[PDB]
């Protein structure tokens, strides 16, 4: 009866409409590729939240005949029956690129239902409730919704195959209810971390026995069972499983107990992101200001690493960037290298805005560099004015006031720049501070390695670091993220599309997805799971100093390689394994019906084993 | 950006010859920008620019919210108080003092004690109208001319 | 280009802490560009910027050279 | 070879219009070329840049000047 080649498709998320985590990236970058293929057979699905949908979503009447065509009326009777039973809910315009349609289902409209459904859960799938969780509580309200509004549509649509993708735990819900009351559609379940993966690496051992670790009982002891319940229980119930990474992967095979069926990897809209010498030079101006006194190297021989991301200051490696940078300091101490190497961490911290000492510092600078200006252009009117008429060019006036700003840059004895370019809120327990205290990387002249913590975003429009975060990795050289737990890693790979090489680890997702894909492309991995910790932090100065040791020739090469890297990133490309997992979904909802739209019986284990 | 593709569409039109000129990509970033600029609801223009360490005690703050100029539709005066020094690197008045000054209209300094007063008097050496005082040094001197 | 090069010679110097800025490169094209200023003995500014088609003719021409400026 | 973006046409050995044709072709080829593969070619081309230059063609000078000593004081050069 379904046709299988036009069929529909149902995005679920907490995220849709609102950008409350990463997976609202995922599915706004995701939109265009996805839009361009099903125009509005797509639908994207979430919970309306109150306070944000209206500065993201063009609210449409669908109510009016021109909002649907014929062909799609099921999902307006169907959105009809829906507010017929006191569901409300916006239907609309996501203003993103490609302007994908969607469907934000009130939950405040359907708290009532809220206790008939926390138990018609349980008497199904054993999944607890407790009422002093209100994510969960808005979790089973989005997902009895959806499956109700899909069961409508499966029940009104005699035309359409429907598939339907759900995000994450807390959209899972709707999961069991639709296997268990058969309704038919084929559902997609991708899971992008995992509860026990984010809880266990809190701390800080994992990688190697979560293979021994019971589920069950750590769950309980995080006091995260029933949410526990629900991300499995989504896990198993869909037909076709997916992660983000292959090292997700690994996780949820043995905390979820379901081998993925294939790997769903974050590509980018790569266009968006479309100059190093002019980017270069802005970190060169912060740099004299911020070593002002003290400016003792040659910045045609210095390069800038850095780190960026959410503070996590263990997950995305911050302790091992430092460690390793210390270590570094060593290396090229010891083999009396003449290069000098600058590395930022920008890091978001509670903090009171820029030190004075910073500041200052910058402003000085920049004085300095305006006095130069006035006095050179007065230097070339006049030898202009001596050429041109033929047949100690510095006045005595230029000579103070050169001498003024150059006083000002003086160092107070002994005083060294600063490690960090802000006031932190908790200077004495950071521990980004702490560590870069305990290895001891001070910024004095002999250290080749020196150290610059920015505790807030780059802005454009600042005193101190003045580029936007675009700007500044530009004109960086390379990127360090050395991720101990990163399911999948969207900073380290919009690194790679913006052209600048950078340093991962086969324990972060894009890390993992990029070993399979060496280091002459600008993709430095550093094997975080087999190596013992020590021999990981080596391996990652192993790789800086290759880096560092590297002729211009060689690296203005690297450079021109991974900028071509750019495009497999893209989601003109990485969406093919989105296609893979729908059309897995439809070959084993509908063996028969597949098989007669090939000619034979394709394999059905994989999304891989499929095409 | 959408100005600039407009231009280049106008353009390519006119260069090979022989009513939405936005394409509808356009129209959805411009309507989100457009967006972003709603104001919760009721909320009006701060009378700020900063966070206050003593808010509460200010003397500043607590006078014009004893007259109650708080910036409303109705208000045809606003009121922008900015507490620091201005800086032409700044987020919110990118603009050194000197700037400032010149882009404004009118300098208005009711000092009671100011042997001389050199912020009215470099007002008036930037070339803009000021309003002082004749127990401003500046003003008694300013009133023999 | 001298005067930049100039300027960045004495931004260096300042940046650093703790009389010919010129170096003798600089002084090499500076001397050509000045030199090839001269004008070939007593030939003079002329009193017109283009090739005339009816040069010994021309009314402006030939009213300028009659009162000789 | 044509991958550094040098395309050499043999107008010694080839008749004229052999020689024609080739140049032809290569031109061409030039036209049905991606713009990646273009791109690289003309980021290796701008890396035959630093060959061409005195730094390292100056060396032949040098051999010949030296060859010219070699050749005029064997003895001399023979103890050197």
């Amino acid at each position: 009866s379904r046709d299988l080649q036009n069929h529909l498709l149902f995005e679920t998320a907490t995220e849709v409409a609102n950008r409350v985590g990463g997976i609202y990236s995922v599915l706004k970058s995701k939109a265009p590729i996805t839009v361009a293929q099903y125009k509005d057979h797509y639908h994207l699905i979430g919970p309306l939240n109150k306070a944000t949908y209206q500065n993201e979503v063009d609210i449409l009447d669908w109510k009016k005949p021109e909002a649907f065509s014929d062909e799609m009326r099921p999902v307006q009777h169907a959105l009809q029956t829906m507010e017929s039973r006191g569901v409300h809910f916006v239907y609309g315009r996501w203003l993103i690129e490609g302007a994908p349609k969607v469907i934000l289902f009130d939950l405040d409209s359907v708290r009532g239902y809220s206790n008939e459904w926390k138990g018609d859960l349980w008497s199904l799938v054993g999944i607890p409730s407790p009422e002093n969780d209100f994510e969960t509580n808005d979790a089973i309200l989005l997902g009895y919704t959806v499956a109700w509004f899909l069961g409508e549509v499966a029940h009104l649509d005699s035309q359409h195959a429907i598939v339907a993708h759900f995000h994450e735990w807390l959209a899972g819900v709707a999961l069991p209810l639709c296997r268990k009351r058969r309704i038919d559609v084929v559902t997609i379940f991708t899971t992008h971390a995992t509860l026990l993966g984010r809880y266990l690496c809190a701390s800080g051992d994992f990688y190697n026995c979560l293979e021994s670790v019971d589920v069950d009982h750590e769950a309980g002891r995080f006091g995260i069972y029933h949410r526990y319940c629900i991300e499995r229980a989504a896990a198993h119930s869909a037909d076709v499983f997916t992660t983000v990474s292959q090292i997700t992967a690994f996780e949820a095979e043995h905390l979820l107990k379901r081998k993925p069926d294939g790997i769903l990897p974050n590509g980018l809209n790569v266009i968006k992101f479309q100059l190093h010498a002019l980017k270069k030079e802005k970190i060169n101006d912060f740099v004299r200001g911020h070593f002002h006194g003290c400016f003792d190297f040659d910045l045609d021989n210095t390069l800038y690493f850095f780190i960026a991301g959410r503070y996590e200051y263990k997950n995305k490696g911050a302790d091992m960037f430092i460690e390793a940078l210390a270590r570094l300091n060593y290396r090229l101490k010891v083999s009396g290298s003449k290069k000098t190497v600058v590395a930022f961490i920008v890091m978001p911290a509670k903090n009171n805005s820029f030190t004075v000492e910073a500041l200052k510092g910058q402003a000085e600078v920049r004085a300095l560099e305006n006095t130069v200006h006035e006095v050179t252009t007065s230097i070339g009117k006049r030898i202009f004015d001596h050429a041109i008429r033929y047949p100690e060019l510095l006045k005595s006036s230029d000579k103070v006031m050169l001498k003024r700003r150059i006083l000002a840059l003086r160092r107070p004895e002994g005083q060294l720049p600063p490690i960090v370019t802000h006031n932190m809120v908790d200077d004495a327990n950071d521990l980004i501070l702490n560590k870069i205290r305990q290895v001891q990387l001070f910024n004095s002249p002999s250290d080749r390695v020196k150290m610059i913590f920015h505790p807030e975003f780059l802005n454009a429009n600042n005193p101190i670091l003045g580029l936007d975060y675009d700007e500044f990795v530009r004109g960086c050289h390379l990127g360090v993220f050395p991720s101990y737990y990163e399911p999948w890693g969207y900073t380290p790979a919009e690194c790679t599309v913006m052209g600048v090489p950078s340093i991962t680890t086969n324990v972060s997702g894009f890390g993992s997805y990029m070993e399979d894909l060496a280091k002459d492309y600008g993709i430095y991995i550093v094997d975080r799971r087999f190596k013992a910790p020590d021999e990981s932090v080596e391996q990652l100065v192993d790789y800086m100093e290759e880096f560092v040791k590297k002729t211009a020739a060689q690296a203005i090469n690297q450079r021109n390689r991974t900028e071509r890297l750019s495009d497999l990133l893209d989601w003109k490309r990485m969406g093919l394994e989105y296609v893979k997992a729908r059309q897995l979904a439809l070959r084993r909802g509908y063996p028969d019906q597949f098989r007669e739209l090939v000619g034979e019986e394709l394999n059905d284990s994989n999304m891989d084993a499929l095409a | 950006e959408v100005t600039t593709s407009i231009g280049k569409r106008i353009f390519d039109h006119a260069i090979r010859y022989p009513g939405e000129l936005l394409k509808s990509s356009d129209k959805v970033m411009l309507k989100r920008r457009i967006l972003a600029l709603r104001r919760p609801e009721g909320q009006l223009p701060p009378i700020v620019t900063h966070n206050m360490v003593d808010d509460a005690n200010d003397l500043i703050l607590n006078k014009i919210r004893q007259v109650q100029l708080f910036n409303s539709p109705s208000d045809r005066v606003k009121m922008i108080f900015h507490p620091e020094f201005l800086n032409a690197n700044n987020p919110i008045l990118g603009l050194d003092y000197d700037e400032f000054v010149r882009g404004c209209h009118l300098g208005v300094f009711p000092s009671y004690y100011e042997p001389w007063g050199y912020t009215p008097a470099e007002c008036t050496v930037m070339g803009v109208p000021s309003i002082t005082t004749n127990v401003s040094g500046f003003g008694s001197y300013m009133e023999d001319l």
